[PDB]
Parts: C-alpha cells; structure tokens; sequence
C-alpha cells in the first residue's frame, strides 16, 4: 500500500532533530519505507532504542536489523543482540521501577494530591521509556484525577497529548488541546505548543484547512519542540496545507500577518519559493520543486497519504488559478507552463471540467482552452421551462392521486 | 526444593504485620527505658542472631514474660522491629551509627551487611575518620579497610579535623605507619603528629614512645626535640635517652605520596588486541613513558573527563545504549568505584569543577526536553545531583572550562558565563569565527580556544572581555591536525598530531609563549614508546602514581 | 503503601529455620500425645481461634501446655507449616480433614484455598459427598456449586450410596428445585421411594414432606400402595392422611423435560461488526435460532464434542495476543447447559488449532490440531479423564495428517484424512491400517451413524459421498446430493432423529446464501428434503463454522434479536 525508492535523505539531521519515542517511530518509519538505506537507518535505530531501556520494540528492531544484515550477506556475493542486555536492563529497570512504585504508594498513604499527581507523571514517563503505552496512560490518568492548579492541568494536557500521539488516539489529543486552550482565559508561550499539537493531530486525521490555520498561529519563539514535531517539518506541513487549501489572497494575508511563518519559510526556502511562484504564476517551477519535495518527504512519519492528497489538491488549484485570468488561453502555452505533455494536460483539464470549478471549454482543434461565460437569461429561461413542465407533470400526478382516493381505488 | 512464593509469601507477611500492629497473641514484650514493645519472639530472633539464646538457653530468661533489655535505643529497636515485620529498612543518613551499634549488639549478617554497605558508600568528605573509629570499635573489616584508604587520602588532604584527635593508639599507628599517605611533603605528617601528641597529657606521652618511631628519620632529627624540650614533664631523664635512640635505626625509606608526577590521562585509545575497541592510557611528560589505565565500565565508551584541583578523576555518561552511571578513579588501587548516577543519560558530557562542585554542561541530556538547552551539576560533599538554571541556547559539540571560579561554556560562536552564586547566565563576547568540534583550555586568567572546523588561535581574557588572534601553529601542509590544549607545569602548551596521505601519524608537543605568540619545540614524542591514539581520544591533566599503574607493553 | 519483598522472604525463611530448629517455644500443642512446639504468634498469623486461646486472660492463656482435642496430627502439622514456611501441599485425599480443621481453627486463608480446591475438584463420584460436607460446614458458595453439579450428575446417576445418608432439608431442597435434568419425572419418584424405603419408620415423618415437593401426577397412581405395604402396622394417621392430602401444590412440568435435539453452531458470523464471531444454534423443532454465550475470551479455531451424557466441551483454540495478531492457548472449558456460561477446566499440555474432539469410554480424545511441537511425533494425540480431571497421552498416530476429522464407532477412534484411515484400539493403545479411499478429498466432516462412517464432501467442497462399513472394511459410493449447479455448497454431516441428515448451505452467483437440510435415505441411497430453513429466522453464518449434535433447554437460553 506504500514504500517507495529514493536517495539523498539526510539520516543524521532528521534523527538528531527529533528525540524520544517520536525519534524512534520516525527512524523505524524511515527504515521500513526507504530501501537501499534501511541498513544504516536500522543500525542507528537499534543504537538509540537500546538507550532508555526498551523491551519489545527493541526485539522487533533487532529482528529487522538481523534480517537486513543477512540480506547484505547475499547481495555482493545478522548482529547479536547481546542477550546480557536483557538481563542487566531488566534487573535495573525492575529495581528502579519497584523503588519508585514503593515511594508513590507510600505517598498515597500520605494523601497529597499534588505529590500523587507528580509521582504518577513520573511513573508514566518511566513506563513510556520502558515501552509501556497503556501503563503510562493509566498513570497519567491517575495523575489527571489529582489536579490542583492551572499549570498542573496544562502539564496533564501535554502528557495526554504526547501519549495519545504514540497511541494514535488523536481524539484525546484534540480534546485535551481544547481543554487546555478554552479554560485558562484564552514570555512563557504554551498556547504555541498547544496549537502545534492541534495542527499535527488534525493533519494526522486527514484535515488540511483547520490544520493549516492552527499551524499559522504557531510562533517560532517555541523553537525547541522535539517530542512531537521538528520546526522544519512544521514549516513544511504549514506551507503544504496552506498551498492546498488557502487561495492566493488568503495565502498572502496569512503568511505575511503571521510573521512566524516568515521565519519558518526562511528555515525551508523551497516551500517559500514554491508559494512565491504560486502567487506569481510560475507554476512550472512551482510544480517541479513540488515533485522534488515529493520525493524528499514521501517517507515522513505522518505525511505520505495526506501529502499525496495535498499535492493532488495543489496541482488542481494551480491549474484553476492559472486558467482563471484568461478567457481564451492556448493549451500549448498552458502545457508549456509545466513539464507535462499536451495530451496529459488535456486529460487533466477534461477531468477538472468534469469535476468542476474551472468552467472551461477545450477547443482541441487549435488546442486552445476557452472559458465559459454563459448568459444568465438563456439558462434561466431553459430551466424555468423545465420547472414548468415538471410542475405540470407533478400537477398531473397529484391530480391522478386524488382519483384513487376519492374513488377508493387500491389493491384488495 | 519447591519454595514457591507467588502471592503467598507477601500474604503471610501481611498476616504477620497486621497481627503484630494489633497487639495480638502477645507473649513477650521488650522494656526499653520504660517503652513497651509487644512483638513476636520468632521475629525477635529472626532479626537478632543473639535473641536465639535469649529465649532458648535453659536460664531463667526462658520463663520470663517481661524482659528488661537495656543499652539499646528505643527508636533503633523500634525501627529494627518494624524492619523485621515489614521488610522495609528506610535507613536515614543520621541514625546509621546507633542502628549499626544496635544491630551488632545482636551480631547478624542482614541489617549489619546493609548498614555496612551503606556506610562504605557514604564516606563522602568528612565522616571518614569518625566512621573509621566506629569500625575500630565494632569489627567491620571490609569497611575497616575501605575507611582506612579513604581516611588516608582525606586526612592527608585536610589534616585539621577535630574528630581525628580522639583516636586509639593502634589505629593511629596503622594510619601513620602505612605507606599510603597521599602527601607530597614529609613535614605535614610530622606536624600532624606533633599537634596530635600535644593535645593531651602523660597518658598520650606513653603512646608518644611508640608513635614517634613511625616517621622517617629525616624528621626525627629536626626541631621536634627542641619543641619537646619545652613540652616535656620535669624530672624526666630516660625519656630523652629513648628519644635520642630514634635517629639512626628503623629503615629510613622513601614514601609513596611524593610520586605525584604531573601526567596526562587519555581515553578511547587504539586498542592493541582486536577483541577490545578502546582503551585508556597515560603519558609522562618528564619520565617520557606511556602508562595504561583500566577502562571503568570495560564495555562503555564516549565518556567525559574532569579533574578537580585536588587531582581527582571522574567519569560520567557514555554509551550503543547510553547509561547515566558515574565512576571515580582510585589513585592507588587502579580501579573505578561507582558513585551516584545522573538523572539523565548524557552522550559525551562536559564536566566542569568549580567551588568543589562538578558541573555537567550539555552533552545530549535527553534531547527531547521541552527546553533542550539545560545543564545539571553534582555535589561532591552531599553526593547528590541538584538542578540549576538551564542553558541559554541549544548548542552541540561545545566545550566548557572554569576561570576565576566562574563557569564558562564555549560553542561555535557564542559564550555564556554562569554565575554560581546567583545561578544565572550572563551574555559574553561573540566570536568572529564560527568553528566547532574543538575544545578550550583554562590557563591562568585567559581562555585559549584552539582548533575548529583547524589552527585557529583565538585568545579570550576575562578581565578584558575580548577575542584576539595570536598566530598559527606551524604544521605541515595537506594535513588535518588534532589540537589538544592543556596546562602543563604552570605553562601553556599544546599536544597535536598530524596525519597526511599514505603517511604515519606523528606525536609532538610544543611550548607556547604568551608574549612571543610562537609554539617553540619543547619535546617530540617518539613512536618507539607511544603508538597511534585515534580520533575521538580526549586529554586532561592530572597527577598519578607510577607504582600503582602499569606500563603499557608495545613494540617500538 | 508498598512492602519490601526481599527482607519479607528472608523473614519467612528464617522463621522456617526456627520452626525446624526448636528454639523459641513457650507454648506447645499437645495433640494425641504428639508434641507441637510452636509460637502463640505465628499461630496468630495463621489462625483466628488462638486469639481466644491466648489474648484472653483465661487458664489456657497462662497454660504453657495446651491439650488441643478433636483434631488430627497431620492436619495440624500441615496447617502449622502453612503458617511457618508457606507450602500448602494440598492432595486429593486429606482436603476433607483440612477443611474440618480450618473451620475448627477459623483460619480464613487456608479455608479459601481449600474451598477453591474443592470447587475445582467437584465431579461425579464425590458430588453428593461434597454437598453433604458443604451442608455440615456452612460454605454457601461451595454449597451452591455442589447443589447445581449434584443435581445434574445425581439425576444422571441416582445410584450413589452416600445419597441414602442425607439430611431431610437437603433432600427437600434438591427435589423441590427446578434445576433437575431428567428425561422423565418418574425417575425422581422412584429415587425418592428408594430413599424413603432405605431406613425404618424414621422416614415416615419425612414422607409427609417429600411428597409435598413432588408433582401430583404420581401421588395418586402406583407407588402409593407400595408405601402402604411398607407402612408400620396399625398406623391410621398416614394412609387416611395421604388419601385426602394430594389436593394442593399446583402440578407443573419440570425443566429437565425441555431438552430437544438441536444443532449447535460455533464461530458464526457476528451480527454486530464490533465483535469478530459469535455462537448460535438452530432448532429443528421450534424453527427458531437461539443465541449462545460467546466462546471463552473469543476462543477461535476450536473443536466441539458432545458425550453420550450430553455434555459440551471446548479444547484448543487461539486468542488474539495483546493487523494480524493471534496466539494459541491450550485452555480447556466446559459448557453449562443451564447457566449459559463456560466453566474453565484443566488445560491441555500442548496448544492446538482446530482440534478434533472425540469422546469414547468417557474419555475426550483430541487428535492432532497443529501442535506447537512439530517434532518427529507431530501428532500429539492425548485423551482427557473425566473422573480425575487430567490429561493422559495415548499411542501416537503413525502418519502426520493435516485438516483431518475423527469419529467414534464400536468403541474405537476412527480418524480420517485425505486418503488414509487409521483405527485406534483403546484397550491395547495401538493403531491398525484400514481401507484406502479412491478419491483425494479434504476439508470435510464425517458423522458416525450406527456402525457406518459417512464421509460427506471434500476437496470449495462437493457432493461426493463415500460410505465406509466397519464390519465390511471397505469404502463404497452411494450417490451424489442433488444441488443447484454453479454453486459452492457447505456440507455438514450430522446425525439427528435416528437418521443421517445434512446441513448444506449453498450460495449461487450474485445471490445470498440459502439454508436447507436434507434427509438421506439409508436403504434407498437418496437425500430427501426433510425441512427447508427459511431465511427470515437464520442469517449468514460464515465458512469456518462447526456443527454438532446436542440437547439444550429453550427456557434457559434466549432468542437472538436480529432482523430476518
């Protein structure tokens, strides 16, 4: 259903930008979806997963790396897991986890709400490090029970968002973003983090307009946000969603007024140039750089199907915006406004006319695209006559219905 | 034998504890200065290996419902009883001595072993002599020897503690007569003995005839007798006769503490045996010899080094799983004793010592922090980690040094000074060149940032707050030098290695002058004694003992 | 508040050392001349009696010597070691006296442990004994479990000697209950008659009450003059009493006479998409579809067997491990015909996938089933003991077969594969070669009717039928089932109403599945239309569903609410 082949991915920077379980998931995705580079990706993934005492996903990654190494031993014609890791890691993890559990349950006999919440948050962090998702969720819920202050509520919301991101329970993420935003009277920028979380959750849920709007409000002062999404990928996500959904004036207004996506596009000059060419009717370079960004971000944690749909919408909107200022546009020139051939452009234009929102006619003789501007009166008179014929026909039918009821006509 | 404990041993434990706390079925009660402790006989002997005679021997004690046990603290006996009943010890850092005394009053190997391990691990900076006397009072041979070495080192360090004055004669003889004194001079032990002896009266003068003969004869012909002349009791004649006899005999021999040769500790060197990846070695600037050191974890690498003004070596972090473990190098046993681990698993941490505290700046804490730019320090006295003000900006491959009791961290182009008294960062000067993958040295009152990607020599002064160039190190072209700047013999020098194409690496150190801006040829390290080191090796300055360490065998 | 376990076990083992090495003994239990030097306070940790013995201020509190009577040395010693070290070696014999002494000393934990063991141990040969024990000692949970299981297996057997020595109230509760499983109401009548005639006139006063619980359809017919024969002489307070007594008490049929031959189906297509599969049943007489309880932890890929005593068992199967995810478990379960629930039983030794469960000589035989081993003996055939509640290995099948079926004929196990057949001889535990089929067909089922084996279908499936005779030892063809062409019928061999019927579901092209059953004429070699299952009551079931013969109570079960 997925998995493509493409070189030139920078593994080191993409691995270092993220950190935590998010980095592990992204490295696993990169290894699984990018062949001819799965070896080094899996090696780095196993090197980092061994850190912070993982248990089951470590076994899966070790098996995958062993399979990859075995594959490498046959093409140009498997590493050991060091099972002592199991022993030492299990012993240390059990000792520290039981010590922390003893401390927390002793605090439960002391009955302090804030202390219980903090201990349960620590237990959830320890379980997440161990690779225990449901256990961390339960700990963070027993923490959410014992909340005292607004900052405690904010921390609870952030923890629940982080956990449900891995659990892919994005409904919980959205609910907790709404709770953390609407409640506390909507230098420390927490709303930026909440908006980033909401935007990424919406994008993961196949939403593009609201996700773009939420990302647009994210300020660059947040800077460090590696547990969920890197700033470069945030800029890419926002630019792609805005290009797909926001039309030209909306694009300009939002990008300029935000003043943080200016910096974000400075981090990612490719998206900035693509948007500028979109505004300036340079769709050929826009779409070739779009294909470059395609091959570059086809192996992203939460992008691939969403970004494919986004690119389809982007090319449709580009065609619509390109033909809009013309009443009689040569299809030769329109095809020359991209690397596509005449036949493919004609097929795409026919599909757009069938779907709509281009209002055009294809004079395939000279290959010139003529816009359709029909007089309202001619259409109005035609459909008014059709309505009258339908009204008379329905008048007959209702007139007929009175016959079978006044004369009691039915199946016996 | 089948000894299953699944969901039962804890249940029977709970029955024990519940029916103890309810004062149920009681048959024996301990009277402790009027405090009553109704409890199980069987639990009493299970903890205390002495009680097993207190209620089995056919003496009148067996048929006695009320037993008056004295010379035991009520709090310690209660904590012993509850530790017997629930299994939780929950020992604090203050009542360890009395708890150990009460446990020994029972002579077992459970609570006593636990407290022995705790005391061995808790000899931080000051209680060394106190717990050494404690172990002299109660036989704790393992802790006795550990405290012996620790007291040797720390007492040689401070030699002014009041607890040292109240010591037994045999313990003092063992301490001073040992050849493990970490003293660079022979007169400090002499004056320590003089102040110990002049602390009291004739009773200590009796021990004087036995402790005065444990010092090398160079200090026994000194002004010591001139000071004893005014300090000796009247009408004493044979005392002078026996004092005069302590000049010629008793094998005057050199000590071990004078061998504090200033050497260089290296980590992650090119291992000789292919079965090993990296190794830790040492170099002697004066002896022109290459010594080796044992790897602290023997399997973990990518560690950071720090040297306190008291010449101590510490290792933190490292990876390839990253472990937040901590270690300390023994200057005599050639081993590594672990310490309190860090709360975060760092990759190549930069440890800096200031005001007696170890500061770890950067080094990939978790990376996924809300604020990636954070630091964490260490307490060498309390043996704990204390969170401090976080870093201003996120940096990678950075270096940090200490100048004028202030924390200075260096990155690509920015520098921040951490004020330990207020726990805050203050903006410093900006460097005109962006160079990374380099280290800095704290020589005097100037910071020398050498290398970066090269041969960039950018000198910074704290009193002037400016960055300036001096010169370029003379190095052969078509090469990538590996610069290492460190203070040697109170003189700024460098240790650089040059590598070319199809050429062998050469090791050479140069003497740099402040006003000359030139690296004069000081000494060239011959390849007959030192082999290739590598690329990720680190260098630091410290004092080591040639006898405790071993020479690294390698063919010239 | 958590508890440190390291010093916990150190405590417990050093306590053990003190129990074995007699040191701290101020109190000693004097039982039938046996010394028990122990403590007052470990006896605390175990028992809730000695609090009356020690923490009271009585003569026994001061007495350093106590003469505990009406107890057993072995039971006291095992309870003491249970208190001291923690090993409760519970066997199958001393549990009775263990419970007796636990109730004597009021030790709650060992009471719960032995109650659980007795709940696990309830079976046929000790049902009435355990019910009497639970009547003697108030064990209401065990009392109810007994009552139910006793009702069932006693109505089954009604010949155990311990039934004669029972209290009047227990008999009244048993007989008046509406949970008896009897094909007729006359067997309980004669059971009550033989119970009354078991003893002397001491049963005369209870006779006025036992007849007050039985229906009046037998209180005016025979077995009234028989009591008059056994009446004490010249007693004129009973004959006339019973003459005019059987007016009241509302004659009503019982529940045991409500068992009908029904087709039990497992792993049917779940109506609600939230669940994977479900279990249903077809009523050949009521013409309705009654729902059944879900398999234990949605146990899929299992096998069914029904003993001649009409008992349903489940073995093998896999549970989705906590997208494809499934792990195989060797759990075993038993179906309650009245409570509509699956009672867990002793699990097997090896896990199985689609095992062939066959009953013979009271033993449940599971032949094959894709065992986890896969060694040279890749059959792992093993029988189950219904009286000892344990599994015993049997002689392995000489050849490893996959997707096989097994039936029981003439007290022998007949397992069938693609083309080979082997008969198991339980008396000697050996396998003998049988006749060879001429057609290569698999994924089929067989039903044992009389002394013949009918292998119906095989490969979807087809209408090929090969009839095998045990006395003749030969495979012969009879006919082919007339079905609609261009279809994929799902044949199911089954025996019902002393005849060989088939449950064949057929699906046409671009059409829904149709349910219809046929009656195969044994002498005419023809499948006759016995009944047509309308789609208004029965919906789609799937492909991996199984069918079996059995009897169920429509009263205890509930009709499945689902649109036609």
């Amino acid at each position: 259903n997925y998995v493509v082949e493409n070189p030139s991915l920078d593994l080191e920077q993409y691995a270092a930008s993220y950190s935590g379980l998010m980095r592990i998931e992204r490295l696993q995705f990169i290894a699984d979806h990018c062949p001819t580079l799965r070896v080094e990706a899996l090696k780095m993934a196993l090197s980092f997963v061994q850190r912070t005492f993982n248990v089951d996903m470590y076994e899966e990654i070790h098996r995958k790396l062993s399979e990859a190494t075995r594959e490498l031993q046959n093409a140009p014609d498997p590493p050991a897991l060091d099972t002592a890791w199991v022993e030492a890691t299990r012993k240390k993890a059990l000792l520290k986890l039981e010590k922390l559990d003893t401390d927390l349950k002793n605090y439960k006999g002391n009955s302090i709400k804030e202390s219980i919440r903090r201990g349960h948050d620590d237990l959830g962090d320890h379980y997440l490090d161990c690779g225990d998702l449901s256990n961390a969720l339960k700990c963070y819920s027993r923490a959410r029970d014992y909340c005292t202050s607004a900052k405690h509520v904010i921390n609870m919301c952030l923890n629940v968002i982080k956990v449900s991101v891995y659990l892919q329970n994005w409904s919980h993420v959205l609910s907790y973003v709404s709770k953390a935003e609407s409640t506390p009277e909507i230098t420390q920028a927490i709303l930026t983090k909440l908006k980033c979380a909401a935007g990424l959750a919406e994008l993961a849920a196949r939403k593009y307009k609201q996700a773009a709007k939420c990302l647009l409000l994210a300020s660059f002062d947040h800077c460090d946000f590696p547990e969920l999404l890197s700033p470069s990928n945030v800029a890419i996500y926002g630019g792609l969603c805005a290009l797909a959904t926001f039309d030209r004036q909306e694009l300009q207004r939002n990008v300029i007024s935000s003043s943080s996506f200016k910096l974000f596009l400075e981090l990612e000059p490719q998206v900035r140039d693509i948007i500028f060419k979109f505004y300036e009717s340079k769709y050929a370079s826009c779409l070739k750089m779009l294909d470059e960004m395609k091959d570059n971000l086809l192996l992203d944690m939460y992008l691939a199907p969403h970004v494919r749909t986004l690119y389809t919408q982007i090319r449709n909107r580009a065609l619509i915006q390109y033909f809009s200022p013309y009443v009689s546009a040569d299809m030769h020139r329109m095809a020359a406004a991209f690397n596509t051939t005449v036949a493919a452009l004609e097929d795409e234009l026919t599909q757009l006319i069938l779907e709509g929102l281009i209002s055009a006619r294809v004079d395939s003789h000279s290959k010139i695209l003529y816009a359709r501007d029909v007089d309202q009166r001619s259409t109005t008179f035609e459909k008014s006559l059709l309505m009258g014929k339908e009204f008379q026909r329905r008048a007959k039918a209702m007139m007929l219905r009175a016959a079978v009821l006044r004369n009691q006509i039915h199946v016996k | 034998e089948r000894q299953i404990n699944t969901e039962y041993a804890v249940s029977l434990l709970e029955q024990l504890k519940l029916f103890y706390e309810q004062q149920l079925f009681t048959d024996i009660v301990l009277i402790v200065e009027g405090t009553e402790f109704p409890c199980h006989k069987m639990v009493l002997a299970t903890c205390s290996s002495y009680f097993r005679a207190m209620f089995m021997s056919g003496l009148s004690e067996s048929k006695q419902t009320h037993v008056h046990l004295r010379n035991v603290d009520a709090a310690t006996l209660q904590i012993i009883i509850t530790y017997a009943y629930t299994g939780n010890l929950a020992m604090n850092d203050s009542t360890v001595e009395q708890l150990y005394e009460t446990a020994c009053f029972l002579q077992v190997e459970d609570v006593l072993q636990r407290c022995r391990e705790y005391l061995i691990k808790k000899i931080n900076a000051e209680n060394c002599v106190r717990l050494l006397s404690f172990a002299d009072l109660f036989s704790c041979e393992e802790l006795k020897q550990s405290a012996k070495r620790m007291v040797e080192h720390k007492f040689t360090a401070v030699y002014h503690q009041d607890a040292f004055m109240q010591l037994s004669h045999d313990l003092l003889i063992d301490i001073l007569s040992s050849d493990n004194l970490n003293v660079e001079k022979e007169e400090t032990v002499r004056e320590a003995a003089m102040l110990w002896l002049e602390y009291n009266t004739e009773s200590r003068s009796q021990y004087l005839s036995s402790v005065l003969s444990q010092i090398r004869i160079d200090a026994l012909s000194e002004v010591t007798q001139r000071a004893w002349f005014q300090g000796l009791p009247p009408n004493d004649k044979s005392v002078v006769v026996q004092g005069l006899y302590k000049d010629m005999p008793k094998f005057f021999k050199p000590r071990l503490g004078m061998t504090k040769e200033e050497m260089m500790i290296f980590i992650e060197a090119s291992s000789e045996n292919p079965c090993s990846l990296y190794s830790s070695v040492c170099y002697s600037p004066q002896a022109e010899k290459v010594y080796k050191l044992c790897s602290p974890p023997a399997d973990l690498h990518k560690v950071g080094t720090v040297v306190t003004p008291d010449n101590d070596i510490y290792i933190a972090g490292g990876q390839f799983r990253t472990v937040n473990c901590f270690y300390w190098f023994d200057a005599q046993q050639n081993t590594w004793f672990p310490k309190t681990p860090m709360l975060f698993v760092r990759i190549k941490p930069s440890l800096v010592c200031c005001e007696g505290y170890i500061y770890a700046i950067g080094g990939d804490s978790v990376g996924g922090e809300l604020n990636r730019r954070t630091v964490e320090r260490y307490d060498t006295e309390k043996d704990e980690w204390t969170m401090v003000s976080p870093l201003p900006c996120a940096w990678q491959w950075s270096a940090a040094v200490v100048v004028h009791d202030c924390i200075y961290v260096m990155t690509l182009n920015l520098m921040y000074c951490y004020f330990p008294r207020s726990d805050s960062w203050v903006e410093m000067a900006m460097r005109q060149t962006s160079r990374s993958f380099a280290s800095a040295a704290a020589f005097g009152d100037k910071i020398f940032y050498i290398g970066g990607l090269s041969v960039t020599v950018e000198i910074y002064d704290v009193n002037k707050n400016e960055w300036k160039m001096a010169a370029n190190i003379p190095a052969k072209r078509y090469s990538d030098p590996c610069v290492r700047a460190v203070v040697i013999s109170n003189s700024l020098c460098v240790f650089m290695r040059e590598t070319h194409l199809n050429e062998r690496a050469k090791y050479v150190t140069y003497q740099y002058d402040l006003e000359l801006d030139r690296w004069s040829l000081r000494q060239h390290i011959s390849e007959r004694v030192l082999w290739d080191l590598g690329r990720d090796f680190r260098c630091t300055v410290g004092k080591l003992y040639p006898s405790c360490l071993e020479e690294s065998p390698w063919k010239p």
